[PDB]
RNA sequence: AACUUUGAAGGCCGAAGUGGAGAAGGGUUCCAUGUGAACAGCAGUUGAACAUGGGUCAGUCGGUCCUGAGAGAUGGGCGAG
RNA sequence: CCCAUAUCCGCAGCAGGUCUCCAAGGUGAACAGCCUCUGGCAUGUUGGAACAAUGUAGGUAAGGGAAGUCGGCAAGCCGG
């Protein structure tokens, strides 16, 4: 505490901040700033970065949005905030409880992404993911680090702008969704041309349909190829995405509403909703990062003790190099069982292997959720303290029995929310939907938020 | 529980960190009023009980 | 007392419910004049007589 | 529970006179 | 909000007032008359001595029954007293006026109490129980206080040991701030 | 913070008690949490105040039944009524 | 739940009034008074510093012993 809160002190006094609005800003003024704000971000999502030629490869940067001013994306800011609340929630980091120390705390959480901004960039430069610093030198690195710094720097203020009532909601959520929505529509109307041995044809599934339906004499063959490309977007992958969209919308609204009231004023009835997806998308996210590196880690491990049956039984690995680039697949063992199918038939071929993965994938997210809550500071006790801090209380209950009533649902809404999170994510992964089950939930959630604000404003707008 | 979490934090870096999500909040508040009032009876008097009866017949 | 009649216990209950402050939204009604419940009672300051 | 604990804690508390303003809320630090 | 007097040079002044203060009007009238005309630092030091009984407030008008003290001889008077509540109420008001000077960018170390006025506020009604089944009034006698502080040419800085004190934080202030924030 | 709480002292009521329970009367004063504006003839961080919510579970404990001193219909009598 | 020097009646948290049950050790004739254990309380709607007069409530007085006063009022003597 002592050597962390005060270390921030010298720098937060010089860093800038956005001003409080004097009064409650008009909605039609909120919309103006939001649309402006979103447009700028979107522009950053396309401008190519300056001076990157060696490797990411240049031709893809023409296709791509990899390599844009958003190259490091909003990820530093999100990772900055999570790491804080993660340590803060666990009590590992102590947060000054006063608003002024909280206002600095905001700057501290802002400071991490700015730190993460340089840190993540350095990883990509040295490794050659833009190219060797010898090739670029200090000057080109100077600009690239500065630009990657400014974009996240801009992105930060723009979110803080919306966060402080100059717009609607928050930028980061708006930004991540706009990416998700764009990817879906792009992959349906992309005018890109693919150079095949069958000829030149368009990428966008909707565009590709009418281009093919006229370009092919075999109109049944169009019915087949158009909807079943195995290396390109298909109208099915649109249909798969649409079908999931509805179901998430249904299960988005699941929530257990607990009655609460102010312990200081009569009536004033309100409610605290325990949302079924109580743990957001964090559980599976942490689970996926675990699995991915378990594949990388096993690859390096299994090349040194392959002759030991235990290391093989742990997980085997090979090098698929026939034609395409050398890609690392597992050959057997646990990691083989911890892998998803790549084709529908593969599930049929081994019935056991599929159930072993699914139980892992449902159990992992569910178990992640249950364990995540306690650390994250969202367990009943922490929730009850927030309600106590706000002077709320369950009618007819003492402050202690609140914890008993909250534990009826929160610990279970944790696990079942995670299990539901994974299960729908299996469908997203299995049926080739775009953006994974994590992405659609993010998209539906955010659009839902703006909608319910939007309707409230429409009451008098 | 704290050991397993840290290992997740380490793996989030590098390639797979690009996939992430958003945070959560629940705060809320309401209006305040402060009127008051409470009645009682109205006092009486005139009991009439003097004592200095000195007859100067 | 503890020994109570049904009629007395019921009359007492109605006196219990009347003894509360006004809703605060009543203040925001269009022609409203009431500022507080002027019929409040205290078990010590003034007695019910029954 | 041993009854001499009453004396021990009383005398320990009487030692707070020298450390006014920094009294430890809980001496049983574990947990 | 109209004060009884208009400042001579408004840009060089700071105001302060309070209403319905539950401090005796007669005691506070005497206490104000003592500090009227004082330099702000001198006035502040004096009301801190009244708190500790090291300087008396002469009771000149409302002096019925007030006793004699040796410190009253400082003021060319024989009757004096040490009203602690009036002294503390007037210090809080001085602190507020001092802050208002700071907000206006005045030289706080040059301020003088140019005008100060104590008015009776509406009395508060309690009662006391007399013999032979009677009831009588028990009136509190609160007051309105208004002061005007003005810059003059005599400068007096704040004491060293006084500016060395910690800015006491208020836990209860924080609790309410959390509720609103 | 003289007055609240905990600890330690020194004292008092001294089993016809300043103890533990009831009848009549009170009627929510009971219990938890919060406030410290008004009230509690100083103060209060406290309260039997105020505010928000709770709490009284019976075949067997009483009522309910009996009749006591008495009260009181019908028949009848009186009575302008 | 209170059941009463603050939950009842006396205009009030009023030295008044208001029906009961249980009932320890010592001294002692004793449910007397005095001290104590169980249980309870915080001195009774405030505190601090002084220790004038005059009070209110307690005491003690040489020698005399009702000479005081309407009157031994008051106190005192006696006391198991
Ligand atoms: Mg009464
Ligand atoms: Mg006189
Ligand atoms: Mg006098
Ligand atoms: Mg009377
Ligand atoms: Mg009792
Ligand atoms: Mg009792
Ligand atoms: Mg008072
Ligand atoms: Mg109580
Ligand atoms: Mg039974
Ligand atoms: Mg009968
Ligand atoms: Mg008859
Ligand atoms: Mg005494
Ligand atoms: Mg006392
Ligand atoms: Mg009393
Ligand atoms: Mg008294
Ligand atoms: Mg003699
Ligand atoms: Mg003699
Ligand atoms: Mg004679
Ligand atoms: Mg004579
Ligand atoms: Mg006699």
């Amino acid at each position: 505490a002592i050597k962390f809160l005060e270390v921030i002190k010298p720098f937060c006094v010089i860093l800038p901040e956005i001003q409080k609005p004097e009064r409650k800003i008009q909605f039609k003024e909120k919309v103006l700033w939001t649309a402006i704000t979103l447009f700028i971000f979107l522009v950053c999502c396309q401008i190519p970065l300056f001076g990157i030629m060696s490797s990411d490869f240049y031709w893809m940067r023409v296709i791509l949005n990899r390599g844009t001013l958003m190259e490091l994306g909003i990820s530093p800011i999100v990772t900055s905030g999570l790491i804080m609340q993660l340590l803060a929630g666990a009590k590992i980091i102590e947060v000054g409880d006063t608003p002024k120390d909280r206002a600095l705390f905001n700057g501290a959480q802002k400071l991490f992404g700015m730190i993460i901004t340089i840190g993540q960039s350095i990883v990509y430069v040295m490794t050659g993911m833009y190219g060797d610093p010898s090739e670029m030198g200090a000057g080109i690195c100077l600009l690239i680090t500065i630009q990657l710094f400014v974009a996240g720097l801009i992105v930060l203020l723009l979110d803080e702008l919306l966060q402080k009532g100059y717009g609607l909601g928050s930028g980061i959520s708006l930004f991540i969704a706009t990416n998700i929505c764009e990817t879906i529509v792009w992959k349906a109307f992309s005018p890109t041309t693919v150079n095949t041995g069958r000829g030149m044809e368009f990428e966008g599934a909707i565009i590709a349909l009418f281009h093919l339906l006229a370009t092919r004499t075999d109109k049944v063959r169009a019915l087949r190829e158009a909807f079943y490309r195995q290396n390109l977007p298909n109208l099915m992958n649109l249909i798969a995405t649409i079908f999931v969209f509805a179901v998430v919308i249904y299960f988005q609204g699941f929530r257990v509403d607990l009655p609460i009231k102010s312990a200081r004023y009569r009536g004033q009835y309100n409610t605290y909703p325990i949302k079924l997806f109580y743990t957001s998308n964090i559980p599976i996210i942490l689970q996926s990062a675990l699995v991915s590196n378990l594949y990388v880690i096993s690859q390096m491990l299994s090349a040194r003790f392959s002759g030991n049956l235990l290391v093989s039984l742990l997980g085997t690995w090979s090098d698929t190099s026939s034609g395409g680039p050398a890609r690392a697949y597992p050959v057997g063992g646990l990691c083989h069982y911890l892998s998803p199918p790549e084709s529908f038939g593969s599930v049929l071929e081994d019935p056991v292997h599929a159930v072993v993965y699914i139980v892992f994938m449902l159990g992992s997210c569910a178990f992640f959720s249950k364990t995540w809550i306690e650390v994250s500071g969202s367990s009943a006790k922490d929730v009850a303290k927030q309600l106590k801090e706000q002077q709320m209380v369950m009618r007819g209950h003492r402050e202690t029995s609140m914890v008993h009533e909250l534990n009826r649902y929160i610990p279970t809404a944790a696990a079942f929310g995670g299990l539901c999170i994974g299960a729908l994510s299996v469908l997203a992964d299995f049926l080739g939907a775009i953006g994974s089950g994590t992405g659609i939930l993010l998209a539906v959630t955010i659009i839902y938020q703006y909608f319910e604000i939007f309707v409230k404003e429409q009451s008098e707008v | 529980n704290y050991i397993l979490l840290n290992l997740a934090v380490a793996d989030l870096f590098m390639v797979f960190g690009g996939f992430t999500t958003t945070l959560y909040t629940s705060l809320h508040g309401y209006f305040v009023f402060g009127p008051t009032g409470m009645p009682g009876p109205t006092p009486s008097g005139t009991n009439v009980g003097s004592s200095g009866r000195s007859p100067s017949v | 007392s503890s020994h109570k009649t049904f009629r007395i216990k019921r009359f007492l209950a109605k006196k219990q419910k009347q003894n509360r402050p006004i809703p605060q939204w009543i203040w925001m009604k269009t022609g409203n004049k009431i500022r507080y419940n002027s019929k409040r009672r205290h078990w010590r300051r003034t007695k019910l007589g029954l | 529970v041993a009854k001499q604990r009453i004396r021990m804690a009383n005398e320990k508390h009487s030692k707070n006179i020298t450390q006014r303003g920094n009294v430890a809320k809980t001496s049983r630090n574990a947990p | 909000v109209r004060y009884s007097l208009d400042p001579e040079n408004p840009t060089k002044s700071c105001k302060s007032r309070g209403s319905n203060l539950r401090v005796h009007f007669k005691n506070t009238r005497e206490t104000a008359q003592a500090i009227k005309g004082m330099h702000i630092r001198k006035a502040t030091k004096y009301l801190k001595d009244v708190t500790l009984k090291k300087q008396c407030v002469p009771f000149r008008r409302y002096n019925g029954g007030v006793g004699r003290c040796a410190q009253a001889k400082q003021w060319g008077w024989t009757q004096g007293r040490w009203p602690k509540k009036s002294a503390e109420f007037l210090l809080h008001m001085l602190k507020n006026a001092e802050s208002n000077a700071e907000l206006k960018g005045l030289d706080v170390d040059s301020l003088v109490i140019e005008h100060i006025q104590v008015n009776k506020a509406p009395k508060m009604r309690r009662r006391t129980y007399r013999a032979h089944g009677r009831i009588n009034p028990y009136m509190s006698s609160p007051c309105h206080i208004e002061m005007i502080l003005t810059e003059k040419e005599q400068i007096v800085p704040k004491p060293e040991e006084e500016v060395a004190q910690k800015k006491k934080i208020s836990q209860k202030k924080l609790k309410k701030q959390k509720l609103m924030a």
